[PDB]
């Protein structure tokens, strides 16, 4: 395994709520790399979420996500992180995290992490 | 002669953000009252366009998001908010003296949210098949960012040195691209082997897709 | 639509 | 409405001669000084030639010296680029430009543009493309033409006879290994659509005076 990826921070929150998310990546560091996040709500597709690119090479987000996730880096940590604000329940999924082989960035998507799970409901 | 310096040579910005280039002069071409310093669009499959005339004057009928200062050697090109159709590359030119000369230009991306690629084979037609050649092609439609990648396999054997790629500019309407790849055969090579896949990845793909078909099927 | 600089020709 | 419609350009020999037309309309054409532009491959602009607004002063650019002359006839609202001992570097779009002249006194900028009329200096020959159909589930279904091994550039696609831009990509040309150009034109359209509606490219290479209409229709099988 050239790469080992693991999420935490998944967890139920209420609706209008924030989680941060990470991503903490064992094996190669991941200074070179992008790194995206992506989600799956049940008995659906894998969809994208957003990139961290090398630092200075930007973010870039998903329609479903844009102006409330924000994702950022800690190379020294080898660590992602998925700020996640303003909650809906449209937001339950498990999150997953994984590295783009690539350093000219096509999504060569090799090593994925097992998912954190995050649950957006109104509970007591 | 007057020698004019762009920066950057190339810039992304987000949609309703602002968007600044710079041009600076080998010399000064202000006097007092007047900076000889001029800006230009060119959207794709356009001619220029003047955007800003003596630095600062918006030229009639340009957009208020169109902005120029400067005075001396250092000029700037502001445009705020950027919209989609404001992808294009940017020149300034100076009317100081002979010679008139252009900067080199630089090239602005509009950034929107991801869009993985629609992907879409085509075979050789039978009548170029006819005429002893097979050019196949596969199309990544409407994606962004421009980065993308696209492999060929024919019976599972990744090619190599046989394929050329095109890239449309940025949309001025969705901002995003579009990629063809064409594998090129010799009828006998192309009817050596059955299956013919184009393998796409990008970014906002979680995985590959593969556009395949076999020789001969409907 | 300037007057010219004193740069300019004649 | 200002227009600047440029011709004559095309496919020359090295040392050949061209002579391109700016025709102008819309403004009072000898008041103004005016300007060709060119456009090299990699695409700087350099002022090629200037004119002031009654054609008694002139610049060119040093590399063109003894090879171009730029004219005005004020009888036909007529600016001329007449282009002699032609070499490589002369290979660019060719831009007529109201303004860009700073004689006597005044300052005009280079406010309007011509579309541009393309010049290619080789010894090649020409050749017109052959035009073959890229045939197509999800809802979406894509359809095209290939406009195979062409020289020089450039060729212009519509569709339906341009009725059809709506989804409509037609790609840069690539130079093949051969010396000889390809592109392809594509658009999306409704997996429904497909036997319904009637789909044609409308290719044109004017270099080789090749005009084709071909439809595109999916394989009966």
């Amino acid at each position: 395994m050239q790469v080992q990826l693991q999420e935490s921070g998944g967890g139920l929150v209420q609706p209008g709520g924030s989680l941060r998310l990470s991503c903490a990546a064992s094996g190669r560091t991941i200074s070179r790399y992008a790194m995206s996040w992506f989600r799956q709500a049940p008995g659906k597709e894998r969809e994208f979420v957003a990139v961290a690119r090398r630092s200075g090479d930007g973010a870039f987000y998903a329609d479903s996500v844009q102006g409330r996730f924000t994702v950022s880096r800690d190379d020294a940590k080898n660590t992602v992180y998925l700020q996640m604000n303003s909650l809906k329940p449209e937001d339950t999924a498990v999150y997953y995290c994984a590295i783009d082989s690539d350093t000219f960035y096509s999504g060569s998507y090799d090593y994925w992490g097992q998912g954190t799970q995050v649950t957006v409901s109104a509970h007591h | 002669d007057i020698v004019l310096t762009q920066s950057p040579a190339s810039l992304a910005v987000s949609l309703g953000q602002r968007a600044t280039i710079s041009c600076r002069a080998s010399q000064s071409v202000s006097t007092s009252s007047y900076s000889y310093m001029h800006w230009f669009q060119q959207k794709p499959g356009q001619p220029p366009k003047l955007l800003i005339k003596y630095a600062s004057n918006l030229e009639s009928g340009v957009p208020a998001r169109f902005s120029g200062s400067g005075s001396g050697t250092d000029f700037t090109l502001n445009i705020h908010p950027v919209e989609e159709e404001d992808t294009a590359t940017y020149y300034c030119q100076h009317s100081w003296e002979i010679p008139l000369t252009f900067g080199a230009g630089t090239k602005l991306e509009i950034k929107r949210t991801v869009a993985a690629p629609s992907v879409f084979i085509f075979p050789p037609s039978d009548e170029q098949l006819k005429s002893g050649t097979a050019s196949v092609v596969c199309l990544l439609n409407n994606f962004y960012p421009r980065e993308a990648k696209v492999q060929w396999k024919v019976d599972n054997a990744l090619q190599s040195g046989n394929s050329q790629e095109s890239v449309t500019e940025q949309d001025s309407k969705d901002s995003t691209y579009s990629l063809s790849s064409t594998l090129t055969l010799s009828k006998a090579d192309y009817e050596k082997h059955k299956v013919y896949a184009c393998e796409v990845t990008h970014q906002g793909l979680s995985s590959p897709v593969t556009k395949s078909f076999n020789r001969g099927e409907c | 639509q300037a007057p010219a600089s004193p740069a300019a020709p004649a | 409405e200002v227009q600047l419609v440029e011709s004559g350009g095309g496919l020359v020999q090295p040392g050949g001669s061209l002579k391109l037309s700016c025709a102008a309309s819309g403004f009072t054409f000898s008041s103004y000084g005016m300007s060709w532009v060119r456009q090299t491959p990699d695409k700087r602009l350099e002022l090629v030639a200037t004119i002031n607004s009654n054609g008694g002063s002139t610049y060119y650019l040093d590399s063109v010296k003894g090879r171009f002359t730029i004219s005005r006839d004020k009888a036909k609202n007529t600016l001329y680029l007449q282009m002699s001992s032609l070499k490589s570097e002369d290979t660019a779009m060719y831009y007529c430009v109201r303004g860009g002249s700073i004689y006597d006194g005044y300052d005009y900028a280079m406010d309007y543009w011509g579309q541009g009329t393309s010049v290619t200096v080789s010894s090649a020959s020409t050749k017109g493309p052959s035009v073959f159909p890229l045939a197509p589930s999800g809802g979406t279904a894509a359809l095209g033409c290939l406009v195979k091994d062409y020289f020089p550039e450039p060729v212009t696609v519509s569709w339906n006879s341009g009725a059809l831009t709506s989804g409509v990509h037609t790609f840069p040309a690539v130079l093949q290994s051969s010396g000889l150009y390809s592109l392809s034109s594509v658009v999306t359209v409704p997996s429904s659509s497909l036997g319904t509606q009637t789909y044609i490219c409308n290719v044109n290479h004017k270099p080789s005076n090749t005009k084709v209409d071909k439809k595109v229709e999916p394989k009966s099988c």
